[PDB]
DNA sequence: CTGGAGAATCCCGGTGCCGAGGCCGCTCAATTGGTCGTAGACAGCTCTAGCACCGCTTAAACGCACGTACGCGCTGTCCCCCGCGTTTTAACCGCCAAGGGGATTACTCCCTAGTCTCCAGGCACGTGTCACATATATACATCCTGT
DNA sequence: ACAGGATGTATATATGTGACACGTGCCTGGAGACTAGGGAGTAATCCCCTTGGCGGTTAAAACGCGGGGGACAGCGCGTACGTGCGTTTAAGCGGTGCTAGAGCTGTCTACGACCAATTGAGCGGCCTCGGCACCGGGATTCTCCAG
């Protein structure tokens, strides 16, 4: 499959605008790519987890949140 | 799972089961019993590891089936690798691209192995960048510890360019040849990269029999031995000068030879002019200890109507050393039984192998090892587990032997 | 990363430099308590034909020694950042640690 | 440092779209009323630390003096991101079959687990030694002195 | 020059901490017999979707290019920080030597916990319609030469 790249580079330069970024290198976007891989991968694990333990097909946006929560990474607006 | 070499007639046989002293034990390293001829044969590998007294010949004598194979394997694991153990039937000899004399030979020296040491240094890392002017460039090698650049010449330059081998790739440069050889493309064929230094000294050591440099030095390309193209080298031109050159090799510091070992199975075989061959071949400096075995007694030799021991002419009888093997026991059938399952996954009853060594001792051994796996199976067919006296007896009854299938000629056949 | 070309040539030429510097190699205060000029005397004004100028060697014909910079012994490999020679693995850290693209000597 | 354009915002008024709010109607969950064992609070009692010193020892913090080395600014120039216009493309559709994939609800039932015993053995506590650290006779062992 | 005393000094031996291993007793697990309730295990409902292949259309990417203005290194140089050092300050390593104040034990209530009623929040289900969201200007307000 491979589509890592659907982060594209005016993607990454919208999120470091937000930032406060106002000139991003050339080599940044390959870097902000496997970052954002590897805080997918541990989320997704942490909610696919969660999933697999609750004999559920789906993975409920709960799921997610709690999977964050675990993470320290907070997400209001869902549920929790 | 299952690789090339699965389990064979003499896979049991791990080497000779002999003490420090040359005695051989009731039972050990899947040999049993065979005590007389078992400890000659550990008389004649100590005598072939010393190497000083060559051109030695002996005759495994003895019954049919009784282990006249099993000693020359026992003897060759024994041996170990780094030794030449050539092995050949009585019949390989006789070909048409080249004659019977001149395969013996052949086949002696192939028993003859000379080692050579070499000091050749090789590299070892993965290629970080290639680069071409065209003409001349750099090469940046890595390994996990150490990174370096190289300098591009004609000769590398031209390899690597030949050859697709790019940036990020395990390789080899042997500085001498400059060979390149990728082990596998990355990280994870893929293959991790190599560890500690990029280039390091590599003691290297061939153990290349006098065939082999008799046919590296005969010929353009003269490697034709993979496939024996060769009708026969030219003899005292190009194979007495070889070992002249051996000789020099010798006693300089520059390579040394090792005694090999050679096993002509059924020489009964061989003809009076292969026999006539040996007379003289055995009487060199650069000959092999060979072994032989034959399972006749005093039969015709091939070429005339004359009767001698083992079908071979006096000659060579009064030449040799005979070994002969005396038949086995009861005891010695069913633990050879028992070994031969425990080669297996066979497991049979205690009952089972007293009726396997009773029908063993009945016809003979072979019958009784061959009906093992038969029987085996024959067990997993009821859907059991072990292998009990009704399937052997089942098997007896399926598979026939020499002396019943013999016996069963009550009604005439073509002839 | 990885130095420029002209990085190494600058390096070079400073520590050949130094190597004629006598009066004292890297500090020279020691003490501060016909006056001719320096050797721009004719350096200033340097002539052709036969004078130092043309009296120099020029390239020489046997290829460079691969010796390593840290301990002077043979040295195969050559470190990415100046290209300074090293032996083994030792040397590298040896030289990273003490002569880098940060550091010189 | 102004002009002089020139885009960009950005007031400001306009207008339907649709979420926000509200109202209705039950369901369920918080209140009421009352009984019933604990929780823990409080009144002692014990004795363990906590605190408070004091003295002797000396490591250590410390100030000073004194270079060297590193920090900061400057400079040059030279690559590599910005701004912006063009070709590419993927992301939205829309299409055209015919039905299920799976959270959600629900009802038996039944194994599993609480509760609550009585015990007894296995783990906190007291005591017996043994490995490393300490302080001291000692048999020579090196200057000093009669000689 | 020497024969013997007058001091050192590692060397070998009996005495101080610690930490593991052992040995009793008393709490905490284990063992057992009842009694739900919880959860498993089908069996039904309601979602609203489902996929392949493929045609179409618009803007978000994707790409080209110029070029500018920043990212780097070199140069220099002037503080300034580490490096000894001589001083002195005060930690700390052992002591003594009280007293709060943990830690406990016991006692005995108010305080929860059910619990069976009772019932009114509060939750969903519709309806409605102001309120943001976007159009359309029209001023304004930065940005960028260009002088
Ligand atoms: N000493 C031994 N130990 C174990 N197995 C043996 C021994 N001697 C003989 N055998 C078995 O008996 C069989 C005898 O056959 P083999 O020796 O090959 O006959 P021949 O030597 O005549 O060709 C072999 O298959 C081997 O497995």
């Amino acid at each position: 499959r491979d589509n890592i790249q659907g982060i594209t580079k005016p993607a990454i330069r919208r999120l470091a605008r937000r930032g406060g970024v106002k000139r991003i290198s050339g080599l940044i976007y390959e870097e902000t790519r496997g970052v954002l891989k590897v805080f997918l991968e541990n989320v997704i694990r942490d909610a696919v987890t969660y999933t697999e333990h609750a004999k559920r097909k789906t993975v409920t946006a709960m799921d997610v949140v709690y999977a964050l929560k675990r993470q320290g990474r907070t997400l209001y607006g869902f549920g929790g | 799972v299952t690789r090339i070499e699965r389990i064979g007639a003499h896979s049991h046989i791990r080497g000779l089961g002999l003490d420090d002293a040359l005695e051989p034990r009731q039972a050990s390293q899947g040999m049993v019993g065979q005590l007389a001829a078992r400890r000659a044969a550990g008389v004649v590998l100590e005598m072939i590891r010393e190497g000083k007294i060559a051109g030695r010949a002996v005759l495994i004598a003895g019954q049919p089936g009784t282990g006249k194979t099993a000693i020359a394997m026992g003897m060759a694991q024994a041996l170990g690798p780094d030794t030449p153990f050539t092995a050949i039937a009585g019949s390989e000899i006789f070909s048409l691209e080249m004659s019977k004399t001149e395969a013996l030979t052949q086949a002696f020296r192939r028993s003859i192995g000379v080692r050579i040491k070499e000091e050749t240094e090789i590299i070892e890392g993965e290629v970080v960048e290639i680069q071409i002017d065209r003409k001349v460039g750099k090469l940046t090698l890595k390994t996990t510890e150490m990174e370096t650049i190289y300098d591009l010449g004609t000769k590398m330059i031209e390899s690597l360019t030949k050859d697709k081998v790019q940036a990020g790739d395990v390789i080899t440069i042997d500085k001498a040849t400059g060979k390149i050889s990728k082990l596998g493309r990355s990280f994870t064929k893929f293959v991790q990269c190599p560890d500690g230094e990029l280039q390091k000294r590599k003691e290297v050591v061939h153990t290349v029999s006098l065939h082999e440099i008799d046919v590296i030095n005969s010929r353009t390309q003269g490697f034709l031995a993979l496939f024996s193209g060769d009708t026969g080298e030219i003899k005292s031109e190009v194979r007495e000068q070889i070992n002249a050159k051996v000789a020099e090799w010798r006693e300089e510091g520059k390579a040394e030879i090792i005694p090999g070992v050679l096993f002509i199975d059924e020489v009964h075989m061989l003809d009076i002019e292969s026999f006539s061959f040996l007379n003289r071949a055995l009487e060199s400096d650069m000959a092999p200890v060979l072994i032989m075995a034959t399972n006749r007694g005093i039969t015709r030799i091939r070429g005339t109507s004359y009767q001698s021991p083992h079908g071979i002419p006096i000659d060579l009888l009064d030449r040799l050393l005979i070994v002969s093997t005396t038949p086995y026991s009861e005891k010695d059938t069913k633990q050879i039984l028992r070994i031969r399952c425990e080669e297996e996954d066979v497991e049979m009853s205690e009952d089972a192998y007293t009726v396997l060594t009773r029908i063993g001792l009945e016809t003979s051994l072979r019958y009784a090892i061959q009906l093992i796996t038969a029987a085996s199976l024959v067990c997993r067919k009821r859907k059991g587990t072990e292998v009990q006296v009704d399937d052997i007896k089942r098997v007896y009854s399926l598979f026939l032997d020499e002396s019943r299938s013999t016996q069963y000629m009550k009604e005439y056949q073509d002839a | 990363r990885v130095l420029d070309r002209a990085a190494r040539q600058r390096r070079i030429n400073r520590q050949l430099e130094a190597l004629e510097n006598d009066n004292f190699q890297d500090d020279p205060h020691a003490g501060l308590p016909n006056f001719q000029a320096l050797l721009e005397e004719q350096n200033l004004s340097v002539a052709e034909g036969p004078n130092y100028l043309t009296a120099c060697a020029g390239p020489p014909s046997r290829p460079q020694r691969p010796f390593c910079a840290v301990c002077g012994f043979p040295s195969p490999y050559t470190c990415v950042s100046c290209g300074a020679r090293y032996c083994t693995v030792r040397c590298l850290g040896t030289h990273q640690e003490t002569r880098c693209l940060k550091w010189t000597v």
